């Protein structure tokens, strides 16, 4: 009784890849193997790609990492005892009201803002390099398109809600424990964030995402047997392993999707967890300043 | 020095420092808007 | 009624119970043995919900709440009309469910395929059965599971969550949200690159398997696999179940205290216990 | 008040519908894109076009988008090309709901978990124009990687533990580096020579000795596994043939 | 290649300057609105 | 400095050299509204 | 592209550039007339 | 200056300046809109 | 400016003209409605 | 990437080093004449 | 010594090299920026 | 005793030997740093 | 005390060796740093 | 990779050694000139 | 690895042991001249 959730014997050859244009930069990495991920997937690593943009957003990344570091370092005098006892707890915190969207001192949140400004650079950095290697391979662009959404989400979080609020004070800080006591903060000052109905709808496409992943892992795993781990050539020519795929969930659930439309669903599924998050965050203390009274109001809750 | 050229690609190069040059000027501008001296915006007092 | 290659595996047989009797289809669906069950499960627990929004005060559909029985009963069935109905909903929730996966095994055993989908739902069973059988046992009462109700289940969610003052601090939450957003993370990329290699732009012939892995040896350094991500994700979301069922086991049976304050145990590990 | 449009409804409830309304639009996208295959629906029993269906159907059936092949191929989708609804089986009852009876041995007639797609006779394409499923004789370059059991030679037995046969070779994926069959030669007759999925088998590196087991068939089943042409490169078709054989063991190995 | 380089630096070089007058002209407008250097004692 | 565009492609270059213009310009425009002597659509009063 | 539909293109572009800088050129002269933009040393009014 | 829809496909070009134009109005809208001397909505007093 | 369908195809053209056109005029509606003016259904006072 | 390659890319790029150097340089004693960086021991004036 | 070169490759040992040193000096300069006495921006007394 | 170096090569014997010696190394200084009567920076007294 | 180097290739070896020295040294001054006597930019009185 | 041709790498390498290190030796002496780093007894006061 | 190589590598790493040690020591010496790091049985004053 085999399954194919292990790879009991794999192979391995001279290392390739799909051609691309020279360009400014080479591919880089030198390509080896590895064995455990071979086991659970491909056994190559590499090589990574550095173009232009890649340099960009690296650079960009890579100062706003050792500010929040050095930062995060300083909070506790530089002993690396302490940063080891306090690691979790650390954050850089953002500038306060009083300080608007113009910079802060450096102390009061200038490093928080700057940091925030480079990360947000790297990623959109990132976005970009995305979409010009989905291009280059001659590929399409829907990867782009959905970190688009998490950026946006990710924006809203940090940018676009305090440029509405026009103040930086409740923007999320670089921390590993002081992100989630925003996360608290930011629920409790406004209202049981379980009453923001965009919140609602963020979590119900999480929960389909992670739904429709295992349904569908479990599904290309069922028919692995049968070529159906071979997705996109049973989207070019339907196997009886996406016959099969689309019959079983069409006998148990009275519809079904096609090998190349259930990544759809997926993708859609995933886009909108973001979309739907970043559109809640958006509308939290600009519109809706209590989430349960705006749920009392619209009936959601029993009106105390 | 002439043979540095030799080594790296005069494409890479240029882009490299390109890209250091611009983000470690961004960097300082920003520090220097931080600051109660330096924000040439603000235009606080020196006294 | 019928897809373009269906009426070529409507066969007879895989089915565990019921022989001849139950091997049909309705429409699209297949029905069997489990799917009668689950249809009984299915109206039963349905009607009964419905009955208790009838003996309710609103008939708001997100104001529709079964409440499970007060913890004064503990774990004694209790009065249909005060925590009785909330209990037969529960038991017929779990057949119901027990139904469908075992009529998916039978769908599966039909079609010659893998019994990984009856599995996988066998996970989120599960963690229904924890979060309404197992903690409320271990935890001494029925009280403890959650009421069926759209926006009250949330209420139990928020009021429990904060009844160790942050479930944050739970380290296996922790571990459990990481999961699931690494499984909304790892579905956006593998629908994305899939579609991409479909869908490559004007002229752009279908890209193959070794196009998707160069993308992300390209983008990322590493690229699973066109079956290894099936496998990856799966494991994701069946992990990030798992350690949910753990944080949530953890909590009340286990640790009845303080989330963040559990924590000072890093506080004072020898090398840095400054005192 | 602060939020308000009109009295009682407010910016967030009109977000929050022109959300549901963009849902809506959504999952009828999702639903044309999933309608790209077996549609539109056949009767059960006659196999004319027939569904109980609205004022969708205009909406349910997308136009055929056109898929290019990087060999001047193209496939459309939807393509209407449909089974024949006489198949190797006869209706349990005439009630368009009841399952089929084979009308014979249904491993070899390609009946229910045997049935097979009815693809195309060519072979997966790597990025260089040439057929992927290959043996490894014909491979030099492609090895097995160390620190795993090499399945060459190694008896390959069915559940009950008799000898269906020998492997010889392995065929293997180029595009995905990852083995696709085994090349097995029957120990019952040297002059038959069949595939058997890699997916189907147990590595059983833990044991006595070493060898690959098969829990679908048996090993009379192995005198009938269909055959392949060219011997060095498999079509999909062939493939699929194979992989479907093999994969009805589960059901009904054991007569009908 | 790298005939076309030519024109293309004699067009590029054109688009430069004249963007960056229309820049500077910009510059010279706001500093009669606000200079943006302040003196020792603040702005005034 | 003709030889610039022998080393990179004039339409890469190009997009480039506008993305980061303007989005250059839109940051400093930015930081000069989070101003208050420069924010021109507010009431800016210079003491 | 071809050279000689580059020519067209470019001219009815650049027509239609001068058109919609010229609507908003005039959008914004009354604006600017309604309410000046550029505030004075002791703020607007 | 004609050379430069050489490089630049015309219909690419088009959506693109068209969207980014459109996008660009309604931020500046949407700016004018959060000002209280410019939300011609709201019509807040001059003085 | 006739040449502008042999580069957009005008059922597609005319289609997201359409929706563009219905979303934007949906949008002001609802601006409209949301300010204490031009709303039409509250009808409060202009003083 | 030759010897001949390499000369002219030198000469290009210490002509672009002498002029960011000297821009740079009198950019900073526009500064240092505008607001001193280095602090006395009192401080800054 | 004209051969212990030949233990790694210039161009990777010259790139690690810059960054580290430049990763290094812009820590120390943090450093001295934390610390009151050495922090040039601001205006701190020794005494 | 020397029968050792037949399973174990000395090679990733002696890396690993060094990787734990020094960590347990780094792990005996940090514990008495977290000590008062051992800590020889801080250097509380004895009393 | 010499035929260590048949075993370790020195490239790697040197490589490691080197980063393992800039670590423990970093380390070091950062815990000097933190300590109150041994803060040498902070500056304080022994007595 | 050859000798030969990499004995003058090093002469480079030496160089730019040279240059450095005497640029960060000035910098030092002018910030110990500036403010000393070293505390006394007393601290710095 | 021909064993005269390596030990001409072994002599030059002894000798960048000696530059390095003695570096340190010197080091050493200096900042215990300026403060001590072994606390009296008082503490340290
Ligand atoms: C909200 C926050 C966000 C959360 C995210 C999730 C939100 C939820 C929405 C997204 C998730 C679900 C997405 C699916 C929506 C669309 C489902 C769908 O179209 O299924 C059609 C599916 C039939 O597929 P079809 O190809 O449209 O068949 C129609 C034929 O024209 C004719 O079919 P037939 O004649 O063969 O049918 C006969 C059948 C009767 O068929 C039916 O009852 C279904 C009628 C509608 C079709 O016989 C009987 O059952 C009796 O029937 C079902 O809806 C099954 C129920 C599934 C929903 C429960
Ligand atoms: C009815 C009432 C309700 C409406 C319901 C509409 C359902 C959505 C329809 C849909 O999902 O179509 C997917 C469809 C999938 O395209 P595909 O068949 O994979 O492309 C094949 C090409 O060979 C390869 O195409 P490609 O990869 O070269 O195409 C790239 C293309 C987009 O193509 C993609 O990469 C995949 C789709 C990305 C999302 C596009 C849908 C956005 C929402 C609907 C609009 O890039 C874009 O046009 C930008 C789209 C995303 C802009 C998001 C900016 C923020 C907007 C919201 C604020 O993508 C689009 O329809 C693009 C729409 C462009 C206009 C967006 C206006 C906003
Ligand atoms: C007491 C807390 C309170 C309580 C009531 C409660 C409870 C629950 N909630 Mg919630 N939550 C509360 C508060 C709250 N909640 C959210 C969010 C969500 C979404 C996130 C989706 C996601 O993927 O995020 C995650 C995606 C992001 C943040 C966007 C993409 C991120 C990117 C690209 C980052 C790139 C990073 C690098 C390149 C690395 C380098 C950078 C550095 C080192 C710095 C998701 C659906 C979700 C789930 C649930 C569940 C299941 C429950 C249960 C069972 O109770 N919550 C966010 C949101 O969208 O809200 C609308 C948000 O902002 C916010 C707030 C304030
Ligand atoms: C559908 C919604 C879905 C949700 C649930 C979700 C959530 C979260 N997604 C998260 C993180 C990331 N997401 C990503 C990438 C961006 C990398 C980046 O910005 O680098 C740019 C940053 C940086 C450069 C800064 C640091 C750099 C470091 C640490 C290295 C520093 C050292 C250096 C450079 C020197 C040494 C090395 C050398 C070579 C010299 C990261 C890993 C991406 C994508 N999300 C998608 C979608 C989703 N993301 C899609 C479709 C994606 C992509 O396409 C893209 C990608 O690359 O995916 C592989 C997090 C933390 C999430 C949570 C839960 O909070
Ligand atoms: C399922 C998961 C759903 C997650 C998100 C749920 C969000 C609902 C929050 C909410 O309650 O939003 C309200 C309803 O939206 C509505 O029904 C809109 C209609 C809801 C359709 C739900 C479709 C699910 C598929 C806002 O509308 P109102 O005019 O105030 O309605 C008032 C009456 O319905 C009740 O007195
Ligand atoms: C990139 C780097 C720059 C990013 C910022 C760009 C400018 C933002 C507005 C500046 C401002 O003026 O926003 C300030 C006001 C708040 O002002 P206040 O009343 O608090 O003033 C207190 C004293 N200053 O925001 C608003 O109310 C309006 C918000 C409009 C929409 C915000 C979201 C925009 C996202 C970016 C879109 C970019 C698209 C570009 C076109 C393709
Ligand atoms: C490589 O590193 C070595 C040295 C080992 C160690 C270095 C660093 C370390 C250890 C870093 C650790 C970092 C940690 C623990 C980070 C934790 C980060 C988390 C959890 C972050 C989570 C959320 C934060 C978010 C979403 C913040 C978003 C902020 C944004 C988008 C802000 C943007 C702000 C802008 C654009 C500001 C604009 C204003 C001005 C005018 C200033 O812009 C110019
Ligand atoms: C100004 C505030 C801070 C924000 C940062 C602004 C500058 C960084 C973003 C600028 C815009 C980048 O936009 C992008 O630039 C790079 C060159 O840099 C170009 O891309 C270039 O590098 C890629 C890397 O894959 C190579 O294929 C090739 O050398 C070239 O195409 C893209 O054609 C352009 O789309
Ligand atoms: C591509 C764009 C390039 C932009 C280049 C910008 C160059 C800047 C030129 C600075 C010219 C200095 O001009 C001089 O500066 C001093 C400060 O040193 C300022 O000093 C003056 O203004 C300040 C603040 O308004 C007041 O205290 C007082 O009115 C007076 O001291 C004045 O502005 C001017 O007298
Ligand atoms: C093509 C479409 C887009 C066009 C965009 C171009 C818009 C340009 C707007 C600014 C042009 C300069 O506009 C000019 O600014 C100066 C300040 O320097 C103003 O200044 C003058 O009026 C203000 C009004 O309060 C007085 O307080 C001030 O004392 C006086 O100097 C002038 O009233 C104005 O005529
Ligand atoms: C070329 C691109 C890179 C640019 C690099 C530029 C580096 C410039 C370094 C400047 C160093 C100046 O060094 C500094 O000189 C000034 C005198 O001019 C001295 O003067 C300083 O202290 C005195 C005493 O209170 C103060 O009155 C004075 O305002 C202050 O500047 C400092 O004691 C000395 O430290
Ligand atoms: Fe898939």
């Amino acid at each position: 009784e085999y399954q194919n959730i292990l790879t009991g014997v794999q192979v391995r050859t001279a290392p390739h890849s799909a051609p691309i244009a020279k360009g400014i930069f080479p591919r880089l990495g030198k390509p080896g193997f590895s064995y455990w991920l071979g086991k659970i997937g491909d056994a190559q690593i590499g090589p990574i790609y550095l173009g232009t943009t890649g340099v960009l957003s690296l650079v960009f990344g890579f100062f706003a990492i050792e500010i929040i570091g050095f930062n995060l370092l300083a909070s506790v005098n530089w002993s690396p005892m302490e940063f080891g006892r306090q690691f979790f707890w650390l954050g850089l915190e953002p500038p306060a009201a009083e300080y608007g969207l113009g910079f802060a001192p450096l102390a009061e949140g200038g490093w928080w803002q700057i940091a925030g400004f480079f990360l947000t650079t790297s990623i959109l950095l990132w976005w970009v390099r995305m979409y010009r290697r989905a291009r280059a391979l001659k590929m399409g662009t829907h990867t782009a398109w959905a970190f688009a959404s998490a950026i946006f989400l990710f924006l809203s979080l940090g940018f676009i809600r305090p440029l509405l609020m026009g103040n930086f004070s409740e923007s999320v800080p670089f921390g590993i424990f002081p992100h989630l006591e925003w996360t608290n903060s930011f629920s409790l000052n406004y209202g049981n964030f379980f009453y923001n109905p965009f919140h609602m709808l963020s979590i119900a496409f999480l929960y389909g995402s992670a739904l429709l992943f295992a349904m569908h892992g479990a599904t290309i795993l069922a028919v692995s047997r049968l070529g159906g781990d071979r997705e996109v050539e049973q989207i070019t020519d339907r196997g009886t392993a996406a016959e099969r795929a689309a019959l079983f969930w069409r006998w148990t659930m009275g519809f079904n999707a096609t090998m190349e439309s259930i990544h759809r669903w997926a993708w859609w599924f995933a886009v909108l967890c973001t979309f739907t998050g970043a559109i809640g965050i958006l509308l939290t203390g600009t519109v809706v300043d209590n989430w349960f009274e705006w749920g009392v109001k619209h009936g959601l809750a029993p009106a105390p | 020095m002439w043979r540095i050229w030799q080594l790296f690609d005069p494409r890479q190069a240029l882009v490299g420092l390109a890209t250091f040059l611009f983000v470690l000027a961004l960097l300082i501008h920003f520090i220097l808007l931080s600051t109660e001296r330096f924000n040439w915006l603000e235009g606080a007092s020196t006294k | 009624a019928l897809l373009s290659f269906e009426r070529k595996y409507r066969v007879r047989g895989g089915t565990l119970i019921g022989g001849d009797l139950f091997d049909f289809w309705v429409g699209p669906f297949y029905v069997g043995f489990f799917g009668v069950t689950t249809l009984l499960f299915t109206v039963l627990g349905t009607a009964l919900i419905v009955w208790g929004a009838a003996l309710g005060p609103s008939w708001t559909f997100w104001q529709i709440s079964i409440n499970p029985p007060d913890v004064s009963y503990g774990l004694a069935m209790a009065p249909m009309a005060k925590g009785g109905l909330w209990q037969i909903i529960t038991f017929s929730a779990i057949g119901a469910f027990v139904s469908w996966a075992l009529r998916e095994v039978e769908i599966c055993r039909k079609l010659g395929i893998g019994y990984h989908i009856p599995f996988a739902f066998g996970f989120a069973i599960l963690a229904y059965v924890s979060l309404v059988v197992i903690r409320p046992v271990m935890m001494g009462a029925w009280g403890y599971g959650f009421p069926y109700g759209f926006m009250t289940h949330l209420d139990w969610v928020s009021n429990t969550g904060y009844q160790y003052a942050n479930f944050h601090y739970n380290p296996a939450h922790m571990l459990g949200i990481t999961l699931f957003f690494t499984t909304c993370l790892a579905l956006a990329l593998h629908g994305s690159l899939i579609l991409s290699a479909a869908n490559p732009g004007k002229g752009e012939v279908v890209k193959g398997p070794e196009h998707e892995n160069t993308y992300f040896q390209d983008t990322i350094g590493y690229s699973v696999g066109t079956l290894g991500i099936h496998r990856v994700g799966l494991i994701l979301a069946l992990s990030a179940v798992v350690w949910s069922i753990i944080c949530m086991i953890l909590s009340g049976p286990i640790y009845t205290g303080s989330w963040p304050d559990w924590w000072l145990w890093w506080q004072k590990l020898p090398f840095w216990n400054h005192g | 008040n602060k939020g308000d449009i009109t009295g009682y409804m407010d910016v967030a409830q009109v977000v929050l519908y022109a959300f549901w309304i963009f849902f809506a639009g959504l999952i009828i996208y999702l639903r044309r894109e999933d309608r790209r295959e077996g549609y539109p629906l056949e009767d059960a029993i006659s196999g004319k076009i027939n569904s109980l269906q609205g004022l969708g159907s205009v909406f349910s059936i997308a136009r055929p988008k056109i898929f290019k092949l990087k060999t001047g191929a193209t496939y459309a989708a939807p393509n209407f090309k449909r089974d024949a609804v006489a198949i190797k089986a006869t209706r349990t009852a005439p009630t368009a709901g009841a399952p089929f009876e084979p009308t014979g041995n249904p491993m070899t007639d390609a009946v229910g978990p045997a049935a097979y797609a009815l693809r195309d006779e060519l072979p997966d394409l790597t990025l260089g124009g040439q057929p992927a499923i290959v043996p490894l004789r014909v491979a030099p370059t492609f090895s097995v990687a160390a620190e795993d059991t090499d399945p060459r030679g190694l008896p390959v037995v069915d559940r009950k533990g008799a000898v269906a046969g020998k492997v010889t070779d392995l065929w293997i994926d180029r595009a995905s580096i990852a083995i696709r069959y085994l090349e097995v030669e029957l120990a019952a007759t040297p002059g038959r020579k069949v595939l058997l999925p890699f997916a189907a088998t147990r590595i059983n590196a833990k044991t006595k000795s070493k060898t690959v087991t098969v829990q679908s068939i048996l090993a009379r089943h192995f005198a009938n596994v269909p055959t392949i042409a060219k011997t060095d490169s498999i079509t999909r078709r062939e493939e699929d043939k194979v992989m479907a054989y093999y994969s009805s063991g589960y059901l009904y190995s054991d007569r009908v | 290649t790298e005939g076309e380089a030519k024109e293309f630096h004699k067009i590029f070089t054109s688009s430069i300057l004249v963007f960056f007058g229309v820049a500077a002209f910009a510059h010279l407008l706001v500093w009669i609105w606000r200079p943006w250097v302040p003196g020792p004692n603040g702005y005034s």
